[PDB]
């Protein structure tokens, strides 16, 4: 069993102290970015901070759309298809500027007897995706760590 | 800037001959409009389309008005019907302002149930079972939000149209991290609760929950416990007419009032991969969670907004069984799951494969459990859960996940793809989606058990190509297959040739669109359109069916 | 005392 702990830190060493940059710093997706680099031990600096040569996270374009999957012999909906991407980019100060991104895929059963419960349910749906695009955005930083190297 | 769009004709099955004329009109630099009177044949009419894109400092928005003031299909199917007239009002509107103020509104209100099925599918779909109608104003911040919303639906259903509306909901939120070790949050909420009907409950709700957690971590463990106080209060009118049919009893005022306690632990061990491939990493990662929340009996409310919720890998670990907050069953389980994760010498993850299960020590009750199991396991390994992604390559790559239940004795549901993309015009993907009509008896209504358009379930494989041809072309076709009917449910076909000052297209649709209750068959519509317009346009032609591509990777 | 959005106004004068 060449089965080890890990050593390291799921954010790399570099990026433990970086700025986090949006048009919607007060948005869902921004909360759980926020959320994931806080639990992972990375110290958020403001935009505004004199001090230079911290990476930067810039977040983009988040996109939700609702397909229908598949459906019933009537043609009504059966499955929906919620699909979350998300485009982002890190700026490591003076080399270059690594380009990110995040899919998500989810489905749910239409009822539209109990379409109102439904769409409670989408919602809840919406605000665990966030949370699956937080994760996947910090799995691909060492990713750009060893592109920098 | 403002003048005739160059013309658009298609030749359906409802509608027969059909003719766009469309008219632009650029009224500002941040508004613009267009007016398309639409021809039909067999309705023998005009339906007057009006679009009005505009974006302002609220944020970007669109609006459809479509009216049709007289309609001889509709007159002849329901010759004792006050008028035949048809509309439809569509407006969508999102926006933030400011950082802080979010405004979003969601509004389709159509004349009558078959308006979607009669009529193009810009907005709308045939797949619908009902229209939402959605207004939410919104103030958020760093630790804090709030949101007034209104909810309401439109069900195209003739069965049963009743449906519930949240005319007010209030949902504000506070999050106060760094307090000591601990990270607290709260939650509140008001709602109103009106239904269609004139003898349906109508409540009002208001539910507040307190919540601690403490987080510890490692470079390889994560421990995490976390405690909330749900505390909701229940004021029920107009309740006559359940209680006279109906052996329980719906009261007037209910306090529900439980704690939770949650633990999560999660463990990350690795290795060097050396015989199977250079320089490549796998991670194991163990995670476990335990749940409690004790049983209160919710027999004196109705279930307004509670559905029982899908439990794929990710969804093992969520603490809620229904949606909502008007059934929240009773927990005394550990949930288990592992994740393998490959990463290469890049330390890009190129393959991922997920098992797990939820085993109960009590039975999860909530007082109102009308659900049809088909068999009587209450306690134990009930929930299995496994998915898997796979990057063979740059331009191939496949998905896959499966659910499976005891309770049911049965997989509820799978699902699976596999892909070959190297452009947006060049592509072929394979999909595959089941679903147990087990799992359809046991979740889906009543009505759906027994009938025959819902009863047998899903078993679908659809199969999606795109080839250009000279880089001028472009061939798409789209195919899905009913496994347990033996029928096609969609199937596209189209060609663009895309020059440098105009680009026609060709198009081809067949799809389900609605059932016959009498001779128990479906019925099928076609339609073949050209489309010229002033890319190879691969992906809008792959959006434009009812069962519309997605990337895959 | 009044809580007019967010109280039984279709039903609760009855
Ligand atoms: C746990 C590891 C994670 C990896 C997860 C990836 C799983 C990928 C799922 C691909 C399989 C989908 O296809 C699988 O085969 C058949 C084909 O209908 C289904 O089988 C079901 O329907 C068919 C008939 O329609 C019956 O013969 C069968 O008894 C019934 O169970 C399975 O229930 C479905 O799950
Ligand atoms: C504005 C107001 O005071 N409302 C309360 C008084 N009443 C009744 O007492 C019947 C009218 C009904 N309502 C509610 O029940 C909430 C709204 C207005």
């Amino acid at each position: 069993c060449g089965w080890h702990l890990r050593d390291t830190t799921q954010v790399p060493s570099t990026m433990k102290v970086m700025i986090l940059d949006s048009g919607d710093p007060n948005g869902p997706l921004s909360r759980a970015v926020r959320n994931q680099l806080r639990l992972n031990g990375v110290e958020l600096l403001d935009k505004e901070t004199t001090r230079k040569d911290v990476p930067s996270l810039r977040l983009g374009k988040v996109s939700i759309a609702k397909d229908t999957a598949s459906v019933f012999r009537n043609g009504q909906t059966a499955e929906y298809q919620m699909i979350m991407t998300v485009n982002a980019t890190v700026l490591i100060p003076g080399r270059d500027i690594y380009p990110i991104s995040a899919k998500v895929f989810r489905s749910f059963f239409d009822n539209p007897q109990m379409a109102l419960a439904k769409d409670n349910e989408q919602d809840m749906i919406v605000k665990e995706m966030y949370d699956r695009a937080a994760e996947q955005l910090i799995r691909k930083l060492p990713s750009i760590r060893a592109a920098d190297i | 800037r403002s003048g005739f769009l160059i013309p658009n004709a298609k030749y359906t099955t409802t509608n027969y001959f059909e003719f766009y004329l469309p008219y632009y009109w650029n009224i500002a630099p941040n508004m613009d409009a267009t007016i398309t009177p639409h021809y039909m044949h067999r309705r023998g009419n005009i339906m007057w389309e009006n679009e009005f894109r505009y974006l302002s400092q609220a944020g970007a928005g669109l609006m459809e008005l479509d009216y049709l003031p007289s309609d001889k299909v509709y007159e002849d199917e329901h010759p004792n019907d006050d008028s035949s007239r048809r509309w439809l009002f569509y407006w969508n509107h999102s926006g933030v302002m400011d950082q802080v103020w979010r405004f979003n509104v969601d509004y389709t209100k159509v004349s009558d149930p078959s308006y979607f099925n009669d009529f193009d599918n810009k907005y709308g779909s045939s797949t619908d079972g009902y229209a939402t109608q959605k207004f939410s104003v919104g103030y958020a911040v760093q630790n804090f939000n709030a949101t007034v919303s209104t909810k309401q639906f439109q069900v195209f259903s003739e069965q049963n149209t009743s449906s519930y509306s949240a005319e007010p909901q209030l949902d504000v939120n506070y999050y106060q991290n760094d307090v000591g070790p601990f990270d607290t949050r709260i939650y509140g909420q008001a709602v109103h609760f009106v239904n269609t009907r004139d003898d349906m409950p109508e409540a009002t709700r208001v539910h507040l929950e307190p919540t601690i957690n403490l987080p510890l971590s490692n470079n390889w463990g994560s421990i995490n416990t976390e405690a909330k106080f749900l505390a909701t209060h229940y004021q029920q009118t107009n309740l006559d007419w359940y209680n006279s049919r109906n052996t329980t009893k719906l009261d007037e005022s209910v306090n529900r009032v439980m704690p939770q306690f949650k633990v999560d632990g999660k463990m990350v061990f690795e290795r060097d991969m050396e015989m199977l491939a250079p320089g490549y990493t796998q991670t194991l990662e163990p995670r476990a969670q335990y749940l409690y929340v004790p049983y209160r009996d919710q027999s004196d409310i109705y279930n307004y907004d509670s559905s029982l919720l899908q439990s794929d890998y990710s969804g093992l670990f969520r603490d809620r069984t229904y949606g909502g907050l008007d059934r929240i069953a009773s927990a005394n389980q550990v949930t288990t799951g592992v994740t393998s994760r490959i990463y290469d010498d890049a330390a890009v993850e190129r393959f991922n494969i997920s098992v797990g299960q939820i085993y109960y020590f009590t039975e999860s009750r909530t007082g109102d459990d009308n659900i049809t199991w088909e068999n009587d396991d209450k306690t134990g390994s009930l929930v299995w859960a496994g998915d898997t992604y796979w990057r063979i390559s740059e331009r191939w790559g496949l998905r896959g996940g499966i659910q499976y239940d005891t309770r049911l004795d049965n997989v509820a549901t799978s699902n699976s793809s596999i892909e070959y993309r190297r452009d947006e015009d060049r592509l072929v993907q394979l999909n595959y989606h089941y679903a147990s009509p087990e799992y359809i008896q046991a979740t889906l209504p009543k009505y759906y058990s027994t009938a025959e358009q819902y009863k047998n379930g899903i078993s679908q494989v659809g199969a999606v190509a795109s080839r250009p041809i000279a880089d001028r072309w472009s061939i798409v076709g789209a195919y899905y297959y009913d496994t347990n009917a033996n029928k096609q449910a969609d199937s596209m076909l189209g060609v663009q040739y895309s020059s440098c000052c105009y680009a026609i297209r060709v198009g081809y649709e067949r799809k389900l669109n609605g059932w016959d209750n009498d001779k128990q068959h479906a019925v099928y519509d076609n339609a073949i359109g050209f489309n010229i317009e002033l890319g190879l346009g691969t992906q809008e032609m792959l959006r434009s069916n009812i069962l519309p591509y997605q990337n895959t990777l | 005392a009044c809580f007019w959005p967010f109280c039984n106004w279709k039903h609760g004068c009855a």
